[PDB]
């Protein structure tokens, strides 16, 4: 459309997603979060995950909030706000 | 010869006029077929490689599927089925099948030649491949190793792998009850750790030492059998073949059978692949499927 | 470090004053630099710290202390890349290195739109090969979840890319028997079975896992630059398949 | 029961009562008899001497590497001095196969119990920290002489309780085939153990890949703090060809001056041994060993290299070594450079004195290209002070000629190249004494192409058929061998042919058109044994029925060979394949 | 050349002359007549099949005389390359591999081969213990016996 801008690498990234999926804003697509009892508890632990064997990068996500909700909440000044509306 | 034939060759290359080369003596020539009558002018291109994969693997047409049964046939009983099958079994290739079979008789000084170094053995092939290894052990190998030692013939188990109930626990049963090695201490099964396992471990270590010499032989057949084919058995046989003092002979029928083991497997299991095929119709192992 | 450094330089005009200084504006650097990466944490600020000190101290001097600018400039080169992890890549033979390839190409290839460009024999009875992809895609399935496959696939386009070997002489009888291409071995079925342990080839997860039969499926766990790594070591090219569709 | 119906039971064997023959060994009379009994026993007793004394420095050299990567890991594992005193030493075994046992030293004020750990017994976190807290109780409870709970408490609680502070080591033994969100769990609860000030630990990865491969599977969480102090180090059984070169050359020096190999099984041994790097050796000797095994079953003359059977140097062993052809290159080549014939009639079979003298002169030779070999590795290692390098190579560049060639990419002998060069020319007597595999036998009991020759079989079904003509008439099929093809060959052919999808009713008929009627009829007629299938044959479709029969029973074989994954359960009524030739 | 030409056409004695001038016999001529005339429908190039045809029925008869005589494999080679007006002999190689393959199965070319005995250009009896992996394989390194009985006649009289 046009001081300048960066893009970050796939590195870059790659230690920001886990701060994000550790902040609780996105999931897993199947996802069970947290077992009521001893026994779920204890069948967690024996039988493991397809999202823990397959790699890092092309597990099945899920989203916490909607883009029309962000957009209503930002602060619509910020350079960004024209990029909030699909 | 190399400084010299090549020269003979060379030589020898300009001589001979191609003209007058006569590859038959006696031959009369061919003549013209008198009729044009006799001569009646009546799927895919490749058929042995990755092209000839790709070519018989594409579309069909739906309308062009022939939805027929086999009950557009007769169906009996299955008596009569393995009475004929039985009797072109017994009937139709008996006489080449036993020549053949003599003919593949003169290896077993090689074979027990191999097992004297302690080489595990392999038989690979077509056809059933139980009427070989029953008759060369018991024949050869105890009566031969027994005077040659110098007492009392080497005992033997057979394991059916093909099997559906075959498990491994009974076979370390046996091969207590026969080998009689030592039990463990308490201070080694590590919390749970397999009995079975580092029992063979203790053993390994307390014959490394004794003589070489030869106690027993177990024999399998149909290694990748539906219960013997798990990789808790096939990891036991496979420790298990370190041993000097006993060696298996293995026969194994399936085409994929070669990747069900591994690099490490290969390197302590050591087979030395011998091929051998027949063209059998295994009849009596037409029992379990 | 601080001490080493102050006599491995050998200049005698310093005092505690100026040290603190001196870190205290390595911080703010460290910071400016940083804290879009992390933020507001503390953790992983001390780890890198801890890590990368050393190299700007081994850079500072007595014109880099008079003027911080320079050093920073100097030191630049962390800051812009942290570059935290550790020419060659692997010691392995080479069918483990050339199988590998092919398996990350018969998950993200259509099994129709390859026979266009994975032949090479001249047709000698009548037949039509394909129109190949008239349509491009948009989506490069690079950022797709990858798909299955059985293992004939695998040997054939292997078959197909495999390095050429047997070298022939075009005499009388050279060519006559040679059969000059790699055939189905006992090698290659044992380095395969080894990279199911080494986790590379993933098969669908299973406890009592069975590696025979015919209902398996396969796939591979690696991102594009663990096969983008042999290529150009192992002097393949392959990035020209995946280059055009998007 | 039927004798095999059980499995995993026993049999007994019987024996007869005795041979009294001193021929118990496999090794057999060769020449149609004209071998001696005693020369039998010499080949036995030589050949199981000879093995044994190479078997010396297999232990050897097996035992001498295995210590060498032992003392190499004692001595990058200790000693190595932090100074944060807050991170433990991390070891990496690039590619190592991990199976080898390492050692333990004491140093006083301090008790030290190993850790290992495996895929079986690693299923959860807290399962394999049992395993580790019993290891560690059970080690350290009996070296001195009430129980604990197994936890991290008891190991900061070591020193209250037995007095010694401790120091562990730690060796994942599989690294890859394990669960890494537990270890990821396992490593973060072993990190909150580095707050009591009298304690070490060091932990090593046996890995099999890459660092880099697996380094970003595990969350960076992890890494961050294993790039604190790391070391790396290059593992195989073939590290830098520094026993490689001492087996080969050990074993041409223990049967030196009496056999010489080719380029082509040089060239075959070289291919070979870069297939699988972790074991290299094992294999190379394995079928060295096979080829020594072969080469004394197969050549009569292996009782001649040993000089006190030179007495026995029979006739028949002088007709047989008559027929060399070099030698007969050798007296042509005397014929023309001399008119004359009379040392040629001196010599020569008419008198078989001269002719074993002979055998003796160039018997006695030394084969001097072992002995160029031999000082050619002496040369690179006291000037080019080199270890990274194969002799074997080495080996096929001089017999190919190419050997200044090879050398010519270190470049730095070129002075001396010119000497060093061997011409390499045929020497006499070359094809009763030297190696190679040309029998194409290695091969096929080593490395076979498995399903490629089995199809070679399944399509030929001549190179197995007994070709025979005038026995048919005793046989029941005499008439019919020579006239059909068996099942597996034709159903083979028809299935290949096919296309992907293969129906069953029409695909059985197509197939049966390749039948005759009169004939299979007369064939069941020979037989009149079964009563029931002479009134099944009596009527016309018993041929159909028969061909069914067959069918049903072939394809049912088929099936568990792995051929065709039976398609449209609940439906039966047609199949894919999956196995192609080639 | 005569295999880059398309859609050729052929008759029973074209191919007839093509087979007699090797001066083979009439039941093998016959045979790839039939050969033809059964599948000739699906054809780019009819001289590959034939040639490869008689190429392979050429190597399985004359057998006795190559073994006694490695040079004749040049020799019919350069004839049958020189039949066809081509210098380049690869495409050749293919014509009798690719025969060879196709033709592979069928009971008429079962008979030939019992009768011609060349399975691959090698005995039956020697192969099946060639492959079966054995180590009394004869492979004749060495020479027979007649052979040293007749070559001795040639210097007994080297006096001249």
């Amino acid at each position: 459309r046009i001081n300048t801008i960066k893009l970050w690498l796939k590195k870059d990234v790659k230690n920001v997603w886990e701060n994000l999926v550790q902040l609780d804003f996105f999931t897993e697509k199947s996802a069970v979060g947290l077992r009521d009892n001893a026994t779920a508890a204890f069948y967690a632990s024996n039988y493991q995950f397809q999202g823990t064997m397959i790699p890092f990068d092309l597990r099945s996500y899920q989203m916490q909030i909607i883009l029309q909700e962000l957009r209503r909440i930002i602060p619509k000044s910020n350079m960004y706000y024209s990029w909030t509306q699909l | 010869l190399k400084q010299i034939i090549m020269n003979n060759l060379k030589e020898y290359k300009d001589s001979t006029s191609p003209g007058k080369l006569t590859l038959s003596r006696n031959f009369t020539p061919t003549p013209v077929p008198k009729n044009k009558k006799l001569y009646q002018t009546s799927a895919s291109s490749f058929l042995d490689t990755f092209e000839g994969y790709f070519d018989q693997r594409k579309i069909v047409r739906t309308n062009a599927k022939s939805r027929h049964t086999m009950s557009m046939a007769p169906d009996v009983t299955r008596e009569e089925f393995s009475l004929v099958s039985n009797f072109f079994n017994e009937n139709f290739q008996k006489r080449p099948r036993q020549k053949l079979f003599e003919i593949q008789k003169k290896m077993f000084p090689q074979y027990w030649f191999e097992l004297t170094q302690g080489f595990s053995l392999l038989f690979y092939g077509v056809g059933s491949k139980r009427n070989f290894l029953e008759e060369f052990a018991i024949d050869y190998l105890s009566p031969k190793i027994a005077y040659s030692q110098l007492v009392n013939s080497i005992p033997c188990l057979i394991l059916n792998g093909y099997n559906p109930s075959c498990n491994y626990r009974d076979v370390f049963k046996e091969i207590t009850d026969l080998l009689v090695p030592a039990e463990l201490t308490r201070s080694e099964t590590k919390y749970w750790g397999n009995h079975v396992i580092l029992q063979i471990q203790k053993m390994i270590d307390f014959y490394k030492n004794q003589p070489l010499d030869i106690k027993l032989i177990l024999v399998v057949h149909n290694l990748d059998g539906p219960s013997i084919r798990k990789n808790t058995f096939q990891t036991m046989l496979s420790f298990l073949s370190v041993i000097r003092q006993i060696a298996i002979v293995a026969s194994t029928d399936h085409i994929y059978a070669p990747l069900l083991w591994d690099n490490m497997k290969a390197q302590n299991y050591n087979f030395v692949f011998h091929d051998i095929s027949n063209f059998e119709p295994s009849t009596v192992e037409s029992t379990f499927q | 470090c601080l001490r080493k450094r102050i006599i491995e330089e050998q200049i005698t005009d310093c005092t505690d004053d100026q040290f603190q200084n001196v870190a205290a504006n390595f911080i703010h650097l460290i910071v400016q630099a940083f804290h879009s990466y992390t933020g507001n944490d503390i953790f992983a600020l001390n780890d890198l710290i801890d890590f990368k000190w050393p190299k700007y101290v081994s850079r500072i001097t007595k014109e880099n202390i008079f003027e911080p600018l320079a050093l920073y400039k100097s030191a630049i080169k962390l800051f812009l890349s942290t570059d935290d992890n550790l020419s060659q890549t692997y010691d392995l033979s080479i069918i483990s290195k050339y199988l590998l390839i092919a398996s990350y190409i018969c998950s993200y290839l259509e099994p129709r739109y390859d026979a266009s460009i994975f032949s090479r024999k001249t047709r000698i009875i009548q037949g039509r090969a394909a129109y190949g992809r008239r349509k491009k895609k948009e989506v490069n399935p690079r950022y797709l979840q990858p798909s299955l496959f059985a293992i004939e696939r695998l040997l054939a386009i292997f078959q197909a890319i495999f390095p050429i070997q047997g070298k022939a002489e075009s005499g009388s009888l050279s060519a006559l028997r040679e059969e000059s291409l790699m055939k189905a071995n006992i090698e290659v079925f044992q380095n395969l079975s080894e990279l199911h342990t080494l986790k590379l080839i993933a098969t669908t997860m299973n406890k009592n896992i069975d590696y025979l039969s015919p209902k398996v499926r396969w796939k591979v766990n690696v991102p594009w630059e663990i096969i983008k790594e042999i290529s150009e070591s192992v002097h393949f090219n392959i990035s020209d398949y995946f280059s055009d569709i998007h | 029961f039927a004798d095999a119906q059980r499995s995993h039971y026993t049999v007994y064997p019987s024996l007869p009562q005795s041979n009294k023959n001193d021929k118990h060994i496999p090794f057999v009379k060769l020449l149609s008899g004209k071998e001696s009994e005693v020369n039998v026993e010499k080949r036995w007793e030589l050949y199981h001497q000879l093995h044994s004394h190479f078997h010396d420095q297999v232990d050897h050299i097996i035992d001498n590497i295995e210590a060498d990567l032992k003392a190499e890991i004692s001595d990058l594992l200790y000693s190595e001095t932090t100074q944060k005193r807050r991170c433990f030493n991390t070891i990496f075994l690039l590619g190592s196969d991990s199976t080898t046992k390492i050692e333990l030293k004491d140093e006083s004020s301090r008790y030290n119990v190993l850790i290992e750990l495996t895929p079986k017994e690693s299923p959860n976190v807290r399962m394999m920290l049992r395993r580790s807290m019993y290891k560690l109780y059970s080690a350290a409870d009996a070296e001195e002489h009430n129980d604990v709970s197994y936890d991290l408490s008891l190991v900061e609680n070591f020193k209250r309780l037995f007095g010694k502070d401790l120091a562990m080591v730690f060796n994942f033994k599989d690294v890859d085939s394990i669960n890494f969100n537990t270890l990821d769990n396992f490593i973060i609860l072993l990190k909150s153990a580095f707050k009591y000030d009298h304690v070490k630990i060091s932990l090593i990865f046996n890995i099999n890949t890459n660092l880099s491969n697996i380094e970003k599977n595990l969350r960076q969480s992890t890494i961050r703090l294993l790039k604190r102090n790391y070391h790396k180090l290059d593992v195989s059984s073939n590290k830098g060809f520094k026993y490689g070169n001492q087996i080969f050359q050990s074993f041409l020096d223990t049967v030196d001056g009496k056999l010489n190999l080719s380029d082509r099984f040089v060239e075959f041994i070289l291919s070979k041994m870069a297939n699988n790097t972790n074991h290299n050796l094992q294999l190379l000797t394995k079928m060295l060993d096979y080829s020594l095994m072969s080469y004394f079953f197969q050549n009569a003359f292996s009782v001649f290299i040993d000089p006190v059977n030179v007495d026995f140097l029979n006739d028949d062993y002088l007709k047989i070594l008559s027929r060399c052809p070099t030698f007969m290159f050798f007296v042509e080549g005397l014929i023309k450079q001399h008119a004359p014939a009379d040392e040629i009639l001196s010599l020569l079979t008419n008198k078989n004195r001269g002719l074993e003298e002979f055998f003796v002169e160039f018997l006695v030779r030394e084969n001097p290209i072992n002995g160029h070999a031999k000082f050619v590795a002496r040369f690179l290692e006291e000037e080019l002070n080199i270890t990274n390098f194969n002799l074997i190579e080495l080996y096929h560049n001089l017999l190919i000629g190419k050997l200044d060639s090879y050398l010519d990419r270190w470049s730095a002998c070129k002075e001396y190249k010119d000497r060093l060069h061997f011409e390499p020319i045929d020497t006499i007597f070359q094809e009763l004494f030297t190696l190679d595999n040309r029998s194409g036998l290695l091969t096929q009991s080593i490395f076979p192409s498995y399903k490629s020759n089995i199809e070679d079989n399944l399509l030929s079904w001549e190179q197995v058929l007994p070709s025979l003509d005038k026995e048919n008439y005793d046989t029941l099929s005499g008439d019919l061998d020579k006239i059909m093809a068996p099942v597996l060959g034709q159903l083979f052919k028809l299935y290949r042919e096919a296309n992907m999808t293969i129906n069953i009713y029409d695909f059985y008929i197509a197939f049966r058109e390749t039948l005759p009627k009169e004939e299979i009829l007369n064939f069941i007629r020979k037989d009149p044994s079964n009563t029931k299938l002479l009134e099944l044959a009596e009527t016309p479709d018993a041929f159909d029925k028969v061909a069914l029969i067959l069918f049903m029973q072939a394809i049912f074989a088929f099936e568990n060979m792995g051929l065709i994954k039976f398609q449209s359960t609940k439906s039966y009524d047609l199949v894919e394949k999956c196995v192609w030739r080639g | 050349s005569l295999l880059v030409k398309k859609y050729c056409k052929m008759t029973t004695e074209e191919i007839i002359r093509l087979c007699n001038d090797f001066e083979l016999p009439r039941e093998v001529a016959y045979k790839i007549v039939d050969e033809y005339n059964i599948n000739a429908s699906r054809l780019v190039c009819p001289w590959q099949l034939v040639c490869g045809l008689v190429l392979n029925c050429t190597f399985i008869v004359f057998n006795e005389r190559r073994r006694k005589d490695p040079r004749i494999d040049h020799f019919i080679v350069s004839k049958m390359c020189s039949l066809m007006l081509t210098s380049k002999v690869d495409d050749v190689i293919e014509c009798v591999k690719l025969v060879k393959e196709l033709i592979i199965g069928e009971k008429w070319f079962r008979d030939l081969q019992i009768r011609y005995d060349d399975f691959d250009g090698i005995r039956y009896d020697e192969i099946i213990f060639r492959k079966l992996g054995s180590m009394l394989q004869t492979t004749n390194i060495l020479v027979t016996d007649d052979q040293y009985n007749i070559w001795k006649k040639r210097i007994e009289m080297d006096l001249a």
